[PDB]
């Protein structure tokens, strides 16, 4: 789950994923048509009353 | 009688001496290439082998030997 | 049809083929192609009835 927007990552030919420093995917290329898109996870935050 | 018959372009892109650097290695019945076309004893600095090859073969190796022609 | 093999020099690697039917020794005694007392034929058939 998450937003998908156009990356400026520059993927070598042979790589198809992005992981984080936790190991999570932080980028990932389109099968149908190669190119990459960054993965950023929804809006979020903490509510104090 | 073979198996595997990819077709590739030539290795020797480079037309500078263009040291070519070779990796193989076998793991659990499937062979691994890696290639690297670095143009430059052998120099020093770093330069990361690319795994963009692969030609599987899978049996067993113990000894090799280089052909030439 | 179907044989199994029971001898072998070694261990076998995850996902290795062996195909050669070469005469086990199992002693000092060399085979030499001739299956003597020390010297077994790898394949077994299967019996099924």
């Amino acid at each position: 789950t998450g937003v998908l927007t156009e990356s400026n990552k520059k993927f070598l030919p042979f790589q198809q994923f992005g992981r984080d420093i936790a190991d999570t995917t932080d980028a990932v290329r389109d099968p149908q048509t190669l190119e990459i898109l960054d993965i950023t996870p929804c809006s979020f935050g903490g509510v104090s009353v | 009688n073979c198996t595997f018959e990819y077709v590739s372009q030539p290795f020797l892109m480079d037309l500078f001496k263009n040291l070519r650097e070779f990796v193989f290695k076998n793991i659990d019945g499937y062979f691994k290439i890696y290639s690297k076309h670095t143009p430059i004893d052998l120099p020093q600095g770093f330069s990361a082998l690319e795994p963009l090859v692969d030609l599987p073969i899978g049996i067993n190796i113990t000894r090799f030997q280089t052909l030439l022609a | 049809n179907y044989l199994y093999r029971l001898f072998r020099k070694s261990k076998l690697k995850p996902f290795e083929r062996d195909i050669s039917t070469e005469i086990y020794q199992a002693g000092n005694r060399p085979c030499n192609g001739v299956a003597g007392p020390n010297c077994y034929s790898p394949l077994q058939s299967y019996g099924f009835r």
